[PDB]
DNA sequence: AAGT
RNA sequence: AGGA
DNA sequence: ACTTTTTCCGG
C-alpha cells in the first residue's frame, strides 16, 4: 500500500544480443554516485537509446487473480510510461552499506545497486517497476 | 526386444477409434519405439490379484527414475523439447487472448490469470511465466551454465523458485531426461503421479503454443553464406597443401617416424589428422555463420534433434571416408579406381570427400562414401546379433 | 475398420445436447460448457466475441481431443453479470454482424457486371 | 564437323542405343 | 453503411475477389472454414451397377461418380435423407440419375458426366444437372470403353456437408491474406542477408499503406481487412459460396442461442 | 512392358538368381595364419571347361 | 525355451504404435475392435451387480 | 490412369481439362506450361494433377475381352 | 519387378564389405539390411 | 567408351564424335544404327574388373579431355584433365547404380545408407506393375488408384519405365509442427 | 515414405479447415515433422522438394540426377522467377484461428510412395482361442487366431 | 567366432 | 520371402 | 580331435 524506491537515472548502454524485442539496459543515478542499474526492457513496446533521463519507481500495490478493462474508471496507479511485475531472487552484499537487488520480470532480469533503501527493498514477489520519459 | 525393466509397462486403457494402439510421446524412448511402422504388445491381466501387481509395481509413473543409471529414463522430446526452447526466450512475448487458451489447457489450472510481466503499454507475458503454470510449488531448482551469473546475460541454466522460472532457457538440460532435470527433482521431491501430470501438463501448453507459432526445415537452413563459404573452401585448400608437403617430405626420405611405426604408419596418421582437422574447421565456421534463425541450429540448440557433425556435413564438407580406420585401400593395383594414376596417396585417391551435401558429391566421393556406409551397416546387422546373445 | 462414421462429427447422438452447462469449482462466477458435435468454426468465434465483452474477466475454448468433435469453453463474468448471458449477448451480436455481412456483400455483388 | 568431339548430354544418346538393343534383362536371356 | 463492410475487387462464374474490412479475424476465419466444409450440396451417393465391362472396378467408377459436381441451387428446398421419412430414398430427398454407355465406335468410347440422365421428379426444382463447365460441353470424363463394353448403373444423389465428404464441397481453394506489409509482427520473416529483398511481396500491397521504418511499432494495432478469393467448384455459384456460407454460420449461432433456450 | 527373362512352373513365375562363384584355373597365393607349420601357399581350384 | 521359458498367451493384442500428445504419459490408446476382443473375468458381487447386467 | 475428377488438395473440377490439355500439346503445339495455365490451372496442386497424370487407361483398353 | 531379375547371391575372406572392383559392374546402394548384406548384390 | 592418342588433329581424343551421335538418333527418331555398330567401329568396348586393371578411365569426357592455356561457387569441386594416359572414358557415371537406386532423386546429395534404405522401400511400394493386371490371377496384387509420374526424375527412369508404371503420387507436402500428432 | 529412406505412418487425418494454408489458398496434402532431416541428413529430400515446386509451377521435368550441374542455388533461382521465395518457404495461416504463422513452411510437392503395410491388415487380437495339439498351447498367426 |  |  | 551360440515380430 506505498512505494519503495524512487530516482532517475542516464542510459549508458542498450544491449540487444541476439534479442530482437529485448535489450540489456545500463544506467546510472543523477542523485546518488553510490547508484548503478542494469535492466532488460521490451524496447518493441517501451524503446531506449543512450543518454536517457528516465525516473525509476518499485512499488508493492497499485494479490489473488487479474482484471483486464473497467480500468478506465479504476485508479491506474500508472503516470508512468512503462510498467512492470516481478519477483526479488537475490540480496547481494557488495562490501559497506553497498547492497544489490535481483528482480524477474517473467525472464526479464534487473540488478539495482545502492546503500540507502535498506527498510524499503523486501524478498518480495509483491514488487512493480514502473518508467517514465 | 525388451532389453529393460522398462520395456514393458503397466497404462491405463483409453478405448479410441482407428486401429493403432496410440501412446504418449515421452514414453517413446524407455520402450525404444519410433513410429515408422513399428508394432507393441497388450497383455491383459485376469486376476484383481495380478491387476494389482501391475498399478502398483510397474505402471509408467512408477518406473520415471530408472535404477539403470539413477536418472529419469524419460523426459520431453521433440516437438514439445523444440517448442519449449522458443517458448522460453527472453524475446518471447504473448497477448491476453492466447494466454487465456494456455492457462484453461493447463487442466490443473488454479483458476488464477497471472499479472503480466508488462502491466501496460498493453498487458504481456512471457514464455517463462506461462509454462511456469506446468510447474508445481515447492519445486526448488538452480543451475549453472558456462557463465551464468545470477544476472544471466545469455539466458544460460536455470533458476527455479517456488515453481516459478527466474530465468533461463528451458532445453535438453532441464526438461530432459537429465540427471538434475526438472523431472528428477519433480518425481522425487513432488511424487511419480505429480510428475507424470507434469509431462503432459508441460506438453499441453507447449505443443498448443508450438501449433500456433509454428515450426519448419527447408534447404534454406542448410545453405551458408557466400563469404563463409570462400572461407571453407580455402581451409580444405591449406589442409590439401599441408598433405602434398608430408607427401613430398616422405618421398625424399626427409620425414622421420614416430616411435613404434612404419614409416609409413607415421605419414598416414598425419594425413588422416590435417583433412580431419579441416573437416571440423569447415563445420565450425558453418555453425558460427548460421543465426539463431536458422531451423536446424534451433533444434540443435534445444537439443530436440541434430548435432554440430550433421550441420557440418550438410553445409561445409563430408570427410575423409575409411573402412577398418585406414582411409579407402588400393583394391585395383596401386590405386582406389581405375580413374587415379598409381601410387596415389592424395586425400582425393584415398576418399577424402570434400564436398558438402548441398553442393553434392563426385562419382569418385560418392563410390568412397558407398564402401564407407556398407562398412557401418554390416556392423550394424553384426553388432545387433552379438550384443543380444551378451544380454543373455 | 475402426473409423467412426463420418456424420458423428455434427450429428448428435443418441440423447446428446447440443450445450452441456456445468458450473466451475475452482473460481466464482465460472463455468465449463461443453459444445457437443461442434469444432474450431464456433469456439475461436464465441472465446473471440466474448473478448469483446468488458463485464467478460476470463474466456477460453478447447478442443481436448481431435477425434472427437466436441469443445470446452469456460466463461468468468463480474459478479452480478451471468454468465450464461454473456453467452447469449455474445451470440446475438455474431449473428446481427454476419446479418450486416451478408446484407453488404449482396449490395455490393448486385452492383457487378461480370 | 561430323567429327566435332561429343558433350557430355552425348552420352545419354549411346546409354539410349544401348538399351534400345540390350534390354533391361539381356544378361538373364543370352 | 452498417457493421463489417465488403468491396468486391473481382467477379465471376467461377471466382469472388473481395475485401471484407471491419471484422475480427475470428470471424473472418470461421467464414473461410463454413465455405470449406459447412455449406450443403449434392452429389452421387449409392451407385446401383448393373453392368460393368470397363477397365476400370466397379468402385473405382462408384467413387468417381460422387466427385461429379450437381446443380445444388434450390439445395435448401430438398430433404436431407435422414430427415425424411421414407424407408431409403423419394423425390422429396434424392435426385436419381441413370447412366448407359455402350462401345458402338470402333473407335474408344468416352462416358461423360452429360451422359447422365435425372429419372427422379424434381418438383420444379433446380437440382441434379451435372455441372458442365467444358467449352466442347463434355463435362468430366467418367470412363472409356472399347466395343462390347456396357456401363449400366443408377445413382441416388442426396443432400450431405462437405464435413461428411469432400464431394459435398462448395468450394474449391480459399484465398485469405491480411497485413501484406507485416505491421502486426504476426511472422517472423527467415532471411539470408534481407527479409525485404528475399520474400516476395503481396499484391494485397497496393491496397494497404507501406510501414515507414521512422515510425514505432504500434501494439495497440488489431488485424481487420482481409483480402480474400473464393472459387465455385461450379454446384453453388459463387456469390451463394458467399451467402450461403454467412447464414450457414449465422444458423449455428443460432442453434446454439436456441439450445441454450430449451435448458 | 513384361521384360520376360523369367520361367512359368506349375503357374508361378520362377527367377533363376545368378549365383557368384570364385573363378576356375586360377593361381593363387596366400600367406597362412601366424600359428602355422605352412607359411605361404599356391593353390588353383582347376575344373575342366 | 520355446514352450517353458517362453509360451504364445491368450489374452494378448498387438498393432502398429501411433503417437498422441493428448493422451496422459500413463495411458494407452487401445482401438475399439481390441478392446471388444479383450476380456477380463469380473465376479458378480453386490457393488458391480447392476452395472455388470447391463453390460451383459 | 484415367485422370481424375477434382485436384486432391483444392478440389478444382479437373476431369474435363484432359482431352483439352492434350490438345493445346498436339493441335496447338504449346508447351506444357503454358497449355496448363490456358485451363486455367494456376495453384500447382492443380497444376501438378495433369502435369503428372498419366493415363495408364489407354494401355488397358488394347486388351480385347 | 526389374530388380528381382538383377539380383545375385554369395554364398558362405571379407566378402560383405563394398570392393573397389564391384565399380561399374555393381550396384553400391542397392543391398539387404542384415544377413544378407553385402552378401546379396545387385547388378 | 574409348580413348585414342590417335588424333591427327591435336590431342588424345575419344574415338566417338559428334557425328556418330546424331547418327544413332536418326534410328532413335524411327521409333540402320544400332549399339553393335558402336561396337564393331571400335568407339566403345567390354571391360572386365580384371582388364580394368590396366587402363585409365576418364569421368567426365569434355571436362577431362582438352587443357587450361571465372569458377562457379556453387557446382561441387571436381578434380582435373591432368591425364594424358586416359585409354578409356565412362559414359556416364550414375551408371555405377542398378534398378532401384536410379529412382533416387539426387542420390549424390544424400547420405550414403540413406539411399541403401531407398533401394529396399521402392520394393515395397505399389502402383501398376503390368498393364495386364486385369487379365491375370495372381495370389495377391496391389494397384494404385491413380498413379502420377515424379516430378523429380532421373535420366535412367526413361529406361527403367517409371515413367509409364509409377510407385507413388506427388504429394504437396510441408515440413512443419503441426497438432504434434 | 518419400525416395530418401523416411518411412513414416499416417499419425492423423485432418479435413482442409483444420490443416494449415497459404494466402494462394493451398493447403498440404501430407504434414512431415522438421525432426526428420537433421539427424538423417537427407539433403536430397528438400531438394527433390524445392526442384519438384519449379516443375510443378514451369511445367517441366525437373531433372533430379544424380551426376550434373543442377545447383540449389541455381532451382532457387527460377522458383524466385516463379514469385515464390527462394528457398521454397511460404506463410502459412493456422487453420484453427485463421491468424498466420509466427514460422515460414517448407511448402512444395515431394513424390511419396504408399507401402504395403496397411494398419487392419497388421491388428491382431486374442482371447482364448485355437491351441496346438501337442504343446496344447495358442496356435500362431493373426490369420490362424494365434496368441 | 570362439573353446571342450 | 519380408518389417522394427 | 571336436562342438555350438548368435535381438524381436505371410506361407
Ligand atoms: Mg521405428
Ligand atoms: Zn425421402
Ligand atoms: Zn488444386
Amino acid at each position: 500500500s506505498n512505494t519503495l524506491f524512487d530516482d532517475i537515472f542516464q542510459v549508458s548502454e542498450v544491449d540487444p544480443g541476439r534479442y530482437n524485442k529485448v535489450c540489456r539496459i545500463e544506467a546510472a543515478s543523477t542523485t546518488q554516485d553510490q547508484c548503478k542499474l542494469t535492466l532488460d526492457i521490451n524496447v518493441e513496446l517501451f524503446p531506449v537509446a543512450a543518454q536517457d533521463s528516465l525516473t525509476v519507481t518499485i512499488a508493492s500495490s497499485l494479490t489473488r487473480s487479474w482484471r483486464p478493462p473497467q480500468a478506465g474508471d479504476r485508479s491506474l496507479a500508472d503516470d508512468y510510461d512503462y510498467v512492470m511485475y516481478g519477483t526479488a531472487y537475490k540480496f547481494e552484499e557488495v562490501s559497506k552499506d553497498l547492497i544489490a537487488v535481483y528482480y524477474s520480470f517473467g525472464g526479464l532480469l534487473m540488478r539495482l545497486e545502492g546503500n540507502y533503501r535498506n527498510l524499503n527493498n523486501l524478498k518480495q514477489e509483491n514488487a512493480y517497476l514502473l518508467i517514465r520519459r | 526386444p525388451s532389453l529393460h525393466k522398462m520395456s514393458m509397462m503397466a497404462h491405463r486403457v483409453k478405448v479410441i477409434p482407428y486401429s493403432t494402439f496410440r501412446l504418449n510421446l515421452s514414453v517413446t524412448s524407455p520402450y525404444n519405439a519410433d513410429f515408422d511402422g513399428d508394432e507393441m504388445n497388450l497383455h491383459v491381466p485376469q486376476s484383481e490379484e495380478t491387476r494389482a501387481e501391475l498399478s502398483q509395481l510397474c505402471a509408467v509413473p512408477l518406473q520415471i527414475v530408472s535404477p539403470q543409471s539413477n536418472k529419469p529414463c524419460m523426459g520431453i522430446v521433440q516437438d514439445t523439447l523444440c517448442g519449449i526452447r522458443k517458448l522460453t526466450l527472453r524475446d518471447t512475448f504473448i497477448e491476453l487472448d492466447q494466454v487465456l487458451n494456455m492457462l484453461y489447457w493447463v487442466p490443473d489450472w488454479d483458476g488464477v490469470i497471472p499479472t503480466p510481466a508488462i502491466i501496460k503499454p498493453k498487458p504481456l507475458w512471457s514464455g517463462k511465466q506461462i509454462l511456469s503454470v506446468a510447474i508445481p510449488n515447492g519445486i526448488h531448482l538452480q543451475r549453472f551454465d558456462e557463465g551464468t551469473t545470477l544476472l544471466s546475460p545469455k539466458d544460460n541454466g536455470m533458476l527455479i523458485i517456488d515453481g516459478q522460472i527466474i530465468f533461463g532457457v528451458v532445453e535438453k538440460k532441464t526438461v530432459g531426461s537429465s540427471n538434475g532435470g526438472l523431472i528428477h527433482v519433480v518425481t522425487r521431491e513432488k511424487g511419480p503421479q505429480v510428475c507424470a501430470k507434469l509431462f503432459g501438463n508441460i506438453q499441453k501448453v507447449v505443443n498448443f503454443w508450438l501449433l500456433h507459432n509454428g515450426f519448419s526445415t527447408g534447404i534454406g537452413d542448410t545453405i551458408a553464406d557466400g563469404p563463409t563459404m570462400r572461407e571453407i573452401t580455402e581451409t580444405i585448400a591449406e589442409a590439401k597443401k599441408k598433405v602434398l608437403d608430408v607427401t613430398k617430405e616422405a618421398q625424399a626420405n626427409l620425414l622421420t617416424a614416430k616411435h613404434g611405426m612404419t614409416l609409413r604408419e607415421s605419414f598416414e596418421d598425419n594425413v588422416v589428422r590435417f583433412l580431419n582437422e579441416a573437416r571440423d574447421k569447415a563445420g565450425r565456421l558453418a555453425e558460427v555463420n548460421l543465426k539463431d534463425l536458422n531451423n536446424v541450429k534451433q533444434m540443435v540448440m534445444a537439443g530436440s534433434k541434430g548435432s554440430f557433425i550433421n550441420i557440418a556435413q550438410m553445409s561445409a564438407c563430408v570427410g575423409q571416408q575409411s573402412v577398418e580406420g585406414k582411409r579407402i585401400a588400393f583394391g585395383f593395383v596401386d590405386r582406389t579406381l581405375p580413374h587415379f594414376s598409381k601410387d596415389d596417396y592424395s586425400p582425393e585417391s584415398k576418399g577424402f570427400v570434400e564436398n558438402s551435401y548441398l553442393r553434392g558429391l563426385t562419382p569418385q566421393e560418392f563410390f568412397f562414401h558407398a564402401m564407407g556406409g556398407r562398412e557401418g551397416l554390416i556392423d550394424t546387422a553384426v553388432k545387433t546379433a552379438e550384443t543380444g546373445y551378451i544380454q543373455r | 475398420m475402426n473409423a467412426p462414421d463420418r456424420f458423428e462429427l455434427f450429428l448428435l447422438g443418441e440423447g446428446e445436447s447440443k450445450l452441456k452447462i456445468d458450473p466451475d469449482t475452482k473460481a466464482p462466477n465460472a463455468v465449463v460448457i461443453t459444445f457437443e458435435k461442434e469444432d474450431h468454426t464456433l469456439g475461436n468465434l464465441i472465446r473471440a466475441e466474448l473478448l469483446n465483452d468488458r463485464k467478460v474477466l476470463f474466456a477460453a475454448y478447447k478442443v481436448e481431443h481431435p477425434f472427437f468433435a466436441r469443445f470446452k469453453l469456460r466463461i468468468q463474468t463480474t459478479e452480478g453479470y451471468d454468465p450464461k448471458d454473456a453467452l447469449k449477448n455474445a451470440c446475438n451480436s455474431i449473428i446481427n454482424k454476419l446479418g450486416a455481412l451478408k446484407t453488404n456483400f449482396e449490395t455490393e455483388w448486385n452492383l457487378q457486371t461480370l | 564437323d561430323e567429327s566435332a568431339p561429343i558433350t557430355a548430354e552425348d552420352s545419354w544418346a549411346v546409354i539410349s542405343a544401348f538399351f534400345r538393343e540390350k534390354g533391361l534383362v539381356s544378361q538373364q536371356l543370352d | 453503411e452498417e457493421g463489417p463492410q465488403v468491396k468486391i475487387r473481382e467477379a465471376s462464374k467461377d471466382n469472388v475477389d473481395f475485401i471484407l474490412s471491419n471484422v475480427d479475424l475470428a470471424m473472418a476465419n470461421s467464414l473461410r472454414r463454413v465455405m470449406i466444409a459447412e455449406i450443403p450440396t449434392l452429389a452421387i451417393d449409392s451407385v446401383e451397377v448393373e453392368t460393368n465391362t470397363t477397365v476400370l472396378a466397379d468402385e473405382f467408377i462408384a467413387h468417381r461418380l460422387g466427385l461429379i459436381p450437381l446443380q445444388s441451387m434450390d439445395i435448401e428446398q430438398l430433404e436431407y435423407s435422414r430427415d425424411c421419412f421414407c424407408e431409403d430414398h423419394c423425390d422429396k430427398c434424392s435426385v436419381v440419375l441413370t447412366l448407359q454407355a455402350f462401345g458402338e465406335s470402333e473407335s474408344t468410347t468416352n462416358v461423360y458426366s452429360k451422359d447422365l440422365v435425372i429419372v427422379s421428379n424434381l418438383m420444379g426444382r433446380n437440382i441434379g444437372h451435372p455441372i458442365i463447365q467444358d467449352k466442347e460441353g463434355n463435362g468430366v470424363l467418367i470412363c472409356k470403353l472399347r466395343k462390347g463394353q456396357e456401363l449400366k448403373l443408377t445413382c441416388v444423389a442426396k443432400k450431405g456437408i462437405a464435413k461428411e465428404h469432400a464431394k459435398w464441397g462448395p468450394a474449391a481453394a480459399i484465398e485469405f491474406e491480411y497485413d501484406p506489409w507485416n505491421k502486426l509482427k504476426h511472422t517472423d520473416y527467415w532471411y539470408e542477408q534481407d527479409s525485404a529483398k528475399e520474400w516476395p511481396q503481396s499484391k494485397n500491397c497496393e491496397y494497404e499503406d507501406p510501414p515507414n521504418e521512422g515510425d514505432p511499432f504500434d501494439y495497440k494495432a488489431q488485424a481487420d481487412t482481409f483480402y480474400m478469393n473464393v472459387e465455385s467448384v461450379g454446384s453453388i455459384p459463387v456469390d451463394q459460396v458467399v451467402v450461403r456460407g454467412i447464414d450457414t454460420l449465422q444458423k449455428k449461432v443460432a442453434s446454439i442461442l436456441l439450445a441454450l433456450t430449451q435448458m | 512392358f513384361d521384360m520376360g527373362g523369367y520361367f512359368i512352373i506349375n503357374g508361378s513365375e520362377k527367377v533363376l538368381i545368378a549365383q557368384e562363384r570364385s573363378a576356375g584355373n586360377i593361381v593363387q597365393v596366400f600367406k597362412k595364419a601366424a600359428p602355422s607349420p605352412i607359411s605361404h601357399v599356391a593353390e588353383i581350384r582347376s575344373a575342366l571347361e | 525355451r520355446g514352450n517353458l521359458m517362453g509360451k504364445r498367451v491368450d489374452f494378448s493384442a498387438r498393432t502398429v504404435i501411433s503417437g498422441d500428445p493428448n493422451l496422459e504419459l500413463d495411458q494407452v490408446g487401445v482401438p475399439k475392435s481390441i478392446a471388444k476382443t479383450l476380456t477380463y473375468p469380473e465376479v458378480v458381487t453386490p457393488y458391480n451387480i447392476d452395472r455388470l447386467t447391463q453390460l451383459v | 490412369m484415367i485422370v481424375p475428377v477434382r485436384c486432391f488438395s483444392c478440389g478444382k473440377v479437373v476431369g474435363d481439362k484432359w482431352e483439352s490439355y492434350l490438345n493445346l500439346l498436339q493441335e496447338d503445339e504449346l508447351d506444357e506450361g503454358t497449355a496448363l495455365s490456358r485451363l486455367g490451372l494456376k495453384r500447382y496442386c492443380c497444376r501438378r494433377m495433369i502435369l503428372t497424370h498419366v493415363d495408364l487407361i489407354e494401355k488397358f483398353l488394347r486388351y480385347n475381352p | 519387378t526389374l530388380s528381382h531379375l538383377r539380383r545375385t547371391n554369395t554364398p558362405i575372406a571379407k566378402p560383405r564389405q563394398l570392393h573397389n572392383t564391384h565399380w561399374g559392374l555393381v550396384c553400391p546402394a542397392e543391398t539387404p539390411e542384415g544377413q544378407a548384406c553385402g552378401l546379396v548384390k545387385n547388378l | 567408351f574409348i580413348v585414342e592418342d590417335d588424333e591427327s588433329l591435336g590431342h588424345k581424343e575419344l574415338k566417338v564424335r559428334k557425328g556418330h551421335i546424331a547418327k544413332l538418333m536418326a534410328t532413335e527418331y524411327q521409333d540402320e544404327y544400332t549399339w553393335s555398330s558402336l561396337l564393331n567401329e571400335g568407339l566403345v568396348e567390354y571391360i572386365d574388373a580384371e582388364e580394368e586393371e590396366s587402363i585409365l578411365i576418364a569421368m567426365q569426357p569434355e571436362d577431362l579431355e582438352p587443357a587450361e592455356a571465372d569458377v562457379d561457387p556453387a557446382k561441387r569441386i571436381r578434380v582435373s584433365h591432368h591425364a594424358t594416359t586416359f585409354t578409356h572414358c565412362e559414359i556416364h557415371p550414375s551408371m555405377i547404380l542398378g534398378v532401384a537406386a536410379s529412382i533416387i532423386p539426387f542420390p549424390d546429395h544424400n547420405q550414403s545408407p540413406r539411399n541403401t534404405y531407398q533401394s529396399a522401400m521402392g520394393k515395397q511400394a505399389m502402383g501398376v506393375f503390368l498393364t495386364n493386371y486385369n487379365v491375370r490371377m495372381d495370389t495377391m496384387a496391389n494397384i494404385l488408384y491413380y498413379p502420377q509420374k515424379p516430378l523429380g526424375t532421373t535420366r535412367a527412369m526413361e529406361y527403367l519405365k517409371f515413367r509409364e508404371l509409377p510407385a507413388g503420387q506427388n504429394a504437396i507436402v510441408a515440413i512443419a509442427c503441426y497438432s504434434g500428432y | 515414405a518419400s525416395r530418401h529412406g523416411q518411412k513414416g505412418t499416417i499419425g492423423i487425418t485432418y479435413r482442409r479447415e483444420d490443416m494449415p494454408f497459404t494466402a494462394e489458398g493451398i493447403v498440404p496434402d501430407l504434414i512431415i515433422n522438421p525432426h526428420a532431416i537433421p539427424s538423417r541428413m537427407t539433403v536430397a529430400h528438400l531438394i527433390e522438394c524445392l526442384l519438384s515446386k519449379v516443375a510443378a509451377l514451369s511445367g517441366n521435368e525437373g531433372d533430379a540426377s544424380p551426376f550434373t550441374d543442377i545447383t540449389v542455388e541455381g532451382i532457387s533461382k527460377l522458383l524466385r522467377e516463379h514469385g515464390y521465395q527462394s528457398r521454397g518457404f511460404e506463410v502459412m495461416y493456422n487453420g484453427h484461428t485463421g491468424k498466420k504463422l509466427m514460422a515460414q513452411i517448407f511448402f512444395g510437392p515431394t513424390y511419396y510412395q504408399r507401402l504395403r503395410h496397411m494398419v487392419d491388415d497388421k491388428i491382431h487380437a486374442r482371447a482364448r482361442g485355437p491351441m496346438q495339439v501337442l504343446t496344447r498351447q495358442p496356435v500362431e498367426g493373426r490369420s490362424r487366431d494365434g496368441g
